[PDB]
């Protein structure tokens, strides 16, 4: 355990003594390689160069070289600046990346604007890359400088490394950035620049991470236009049903937990393109997290309940084949695709769409009161209180936001006669869940320029005074 | 005093590095534990991202009232006084009034990415930073920049939760005074055709041209086009040789392009011109355009002499 930081701690210790000591031409660059083989020989440990690797990137922050790569950073000579921008690049590690942005913030936008010879950019792209998941300060001060820019140039190489750099830097710079980072980007049309990386045939890994570059700026609605006029969102979900995430799960260690989290909103984010790259992401990485025994982060987390949503609501076959996969290389059970016919169903199928999405301490409770599909449609807050025994506003609240999830993926074929549901859809997507509100009532299209608005507050059950605002004003403007 | 308190806020709630980094040092040498740093996607909160917002700004003892009721982000942001006083065991208002102050410190730090459609929250942090807490109020039923100026003060209240009049009023107000075929085909080789046409590609949508990229789907696609632009990697008239039957993609869409009349703009990357006399009868005329070197190195010039010369 102990043995390679006892053999690795005094070399290091001799060749930082002779980094400092000798300021020649060739010989410190010399030392620069003798420091970034040993570099190579801790990063290349089975099982045990991980804990070695990141005390050796401290003893070098702790001796001060690190403030000496900064300073050869700068120095004149291209060579000992490509071998310590190459040093520099495999020592960013979470306690480094601090010193980085404290000081090293300057020096390597300079080099940022360098972007000529291929051996300076393939290592100052991966510095950018490391550089890019610090906080959301820095990736501002990357963005509104010229550290964008080098990447957003970058992508126009055929170097099949260093693409992978500018597609992992383009990712980490959409997870770790926020609103204005977004802005900053897409409006600079940084989504655009990721149309030869995801169609390039060269490499398979290159591609993932370009695409999932796009998935994660595809989440920010104010973004979205804009990317589904690039044209690079149409490219992700043949890829995504081209590959298999056991063999990449074996080509790549995982991931933390703070990174785990990362994934999760792409599920959530209603997006097809998002959920197939978090499915597919999320699949690999449960194998990995299978073959050992930690399976308990994703229900620390919680993207296991946000699986079986995708299974239970299914409109794709690639993202539930791949969330299925996902949950029966974990440890409970896959759950079956619900009828769409809701007003169709019996209760049997209400008992299994409860005990899918996480009610199953009321599911007596509905049994006793015979609750089938067409009564679970037509259910308001005075019968879960007293009735159903369901006495919390909070759990009534969840009960409501999983039966809008519900309302919104259900077939009114046996009950619309008018398609009054793509009436309502073509609106707001949140507006088909009122569908059963108006045809239950008797409403079509040739009726709905005679309703008022008490008439959809106690008939309809519209309880949002805005949306029936939005949905007198579009039946009394354009129907007739 | 009450200072380590608001260390912890300013590790939960930083924005700069100097700043958290003296009050974890702050904080570190003391005699307690260093917060973490909040994910600032509320809407994306988990119940666990809950739990430790409860654990960094002091209210531990209702941890495990918002475990049993099953808290997440989306509901921490629409709570209200009386699922606070009857489901939570919050009694005391002066305590929910408490939580109402670090709620609105929550719901000013947030990031509404994947909620917000038309950038409200930018618009109501321009009239006065207190009203970004109010943007969950207006997303969440429907609104967005271009339905303000039809919203009445009982939606704001009832259904947007303004229970502020003063702030009603300056939202109404303010809402109601400020407010109111693709052109180039591109045929390619799959071997080592992808990158440049990719690129090409790319280079041309940035100047504002739609293409089309990728017998009863390409027709209409080259019909459609206003252009052709041929990518000529090394090999991409291997396949074209000896094709007699008329099977190769590149060949049918050469074929096409030349029954069309299009203007062909070839584009030659290390490829050498073949002999006219060893390919097919119908594709002897593509020998005949002005083709175009391509630099990897001073690519713009090189797009800016394609753009010369296209319609
Ligand atoms: N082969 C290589 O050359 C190689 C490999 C890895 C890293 N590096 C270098 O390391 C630096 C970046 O590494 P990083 O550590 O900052 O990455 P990171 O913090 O951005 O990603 C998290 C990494 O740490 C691990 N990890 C963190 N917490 C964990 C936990 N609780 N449980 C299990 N695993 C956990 C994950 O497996 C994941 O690989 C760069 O300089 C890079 O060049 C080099």
């Amino acid at each position: 355990v102990q043995d390679a930081l006892e053999r690795a701690l005094p070399e290091l210790q001799q060749a930082l003594s002779a980094l400092k000591q000798a300021g020649g031409a060739r010989a410190v660059g010399a030392g620069l390689a003798e420091v970034f083989q040993l570099v190579e020989e801790a990063w290349l440990l089975p099982a045990v160069g991980r804990e070695v690797a990141q005390g050796l990137c401290d003893a070098i922050r702790l001796d001060g070289g690190l403030d000496l790569l900064l300073r050869l950073l700068q120095a004149p000579e291209l060579e000992t600046r490509v071998q310590a921008a190459r040093l520099l690049e495999q020592i960013l590690v979470a306690e480094n990346r601090d010193r980085v942005a404290r000081i090293g913030l300057g020096v390597i936008l300079n080099l940022a604007k360098e972007r000529e010879p291929v051996e300076l950019a393939r290592s100052v792209a991966g510095i950018l890359e490391h550089m890019f998941k610090h906080s959301e300060e820095t990736c501002q001060r990357l963005v509104a400088a010229g550290g964008l820019d080098a990447v957003l140039y970058w992508c126009r190489r055929t170097d099949p490394a260093l693409l992978r750099h500018c597609a992992l830097a383009l990712g980490n710079c959409a997870l770790h950035g926020g609103q204005a980072v977004q802005r900053r980007m897409v409006e600079k049309r940084a989504a655009e620049w990721l149309f030869p990386l995801a169609f390039s045939k060269e490499d398979e890994l290159l591609r993932l991470h370009a695409c999932l570059a796009v998935a994660v700026l595809a989440t920010n609605k104010e973004v979205e236009r804009e990317v589904e006029r690039s044209g690079t969102l149409a490219l992700v979900e043949p890829l995504v049903a081209s590959l298999d995430p056991g063999r990449f799960a074996r080509c790549l260690q995982g991931r933390g937990p703070d990174d785990l989290q990362r994934l999760v909103p792409l599920l959530d984010s209603n997006r097809l393109e998002a959920q197939c790259i978090g499915a597919f992401y999320l699949c690999a990485e449960a194998a990995i997290k299978s073959l050992q025994g930690k399976t308990k982060v994703f229900s620390d987390i919680g993207a296991i309940q946000s699986l079986k949503r995708l299974v239970s609501y299914s409109t794709n076959g690639t993202k539930s084949a791949l969330a299925k996969r996902a949950l029966r290389l974990l440890g409970e059970e896959v759950p079956r695709p619900i009828l769409p016919s809701v007003p169709s169903w019996k209760e049997a199928e209400v008992q299994t769409w409860l005990q899918q999405i996480g009610f199953s301490k009321y599911c007596e409770s509905f049994r006793e009161q015979q609750v089938d599909g067409d009564l679970l449609l037509r259910l308001t807050e005075e019968e879960l209180q007293t009735d159903l025994g369901m006495k919390s506003g909070i759990t009534r609240k969840r009960f409501f936001r999983e039966l809008t999830e519900l309302k919104t993926f259900a077939n009114y074929s046996t009950c619309d006669r008018s398609n009054l549901a793509d009436w309502l859809g073509s609106l707001d997507p949140r507006f088909r869940q009122y569908t059963y509100g108006l045809v239950s009532c008797g409403l079509d299209r040739s009726l709905l320029h005679r309703v008022s608005e008490q008439q959809l507050l106690e008939d309809c059950g519209i309880h949002l005074g805005v949306h029936r605002a939005r949905i007198l004003t579009a039946a009394r403007e354009m129907l007739h | 005093i009450g200072a380590i308190q608001s260390l912890k806020r300013l590790v939960s709630y930083s924005t700069n590095g100097t700043k958290s980094a003296l009050a974890k040092r702050a904080l570190r040498l003391l005699g307690e534990e260093v917060p973490r740093p909040i994910l600032p996607s509320v809407p994306s909160w988990k119940e666990a991202e809950v739990q430790t917002w409860l654990q960094q700004i002091g209210f531990s003892k209702y941890c495990e009232s918002f475990r049993e009721q099953q808290v997440d982000g989306d509901l921490l942001l629409r709570l209200t006084e009386e699922e606070l006083q009857t489901d939570l065991g919050m009694k005391s208002g002066i305590t929910r009034k408490r939580f109402f102050r670090e709620l609105t410190e929550l719901k000013t730090f947030a990031n509404y990415s994947t909620c917000d459609r038309s950038n409200l929250a930018d618009w109501l942090g321009s009239l006065d930073p207190r009203f970004r807490q109010y943007t969950y109020g207006l997303v969440s039923c429907g609104l967005d920049r271009s339905l303000l100026h039809r919203v009445s003060e009982q939606q704001l209240l009832e259904d947007c939760g303004i229970h502020l009049g003063v702030h009603r009023a300056r939202i109404l107000t303010a809402a109601r005074e400020m407010l109111h075929t693709p052109d180039v085909f591109i045929s390619y080789r799959r071997n080592s055709g992808s990158q440049l046409a990719s690129l090409l590609k790319v280079h041309l949508q940035l100047h504002g041209f739609s293409v089309f990229i990728d017998e009863d789907k390409l027709i209409q696609s080259v019909m459609g086009a206003r252009n052709f632009v041929l990518v000529l990697s090394p090999g991409a008239l291997d396949k074209c040789m000896q094709d007699h039957d008329c099977k190769d993609w590149v060949h049918k869409e050469i074929v096409t392009a030349l029954s069309c009349g299009k203007n062909i703009v070839p584009i030659i990357d290390g490829f050498e011109w073949p002999e006219p006399q060893v390919l097919p009868e119908d594709m002897q005329a593509v020998l005949t355009f002005n083709g175009i070197k391509w630099s990897h190195e001073y690519q713009e010039a090189t797009i800016e002499k394609i753009i010369r010369f296209l319609q």
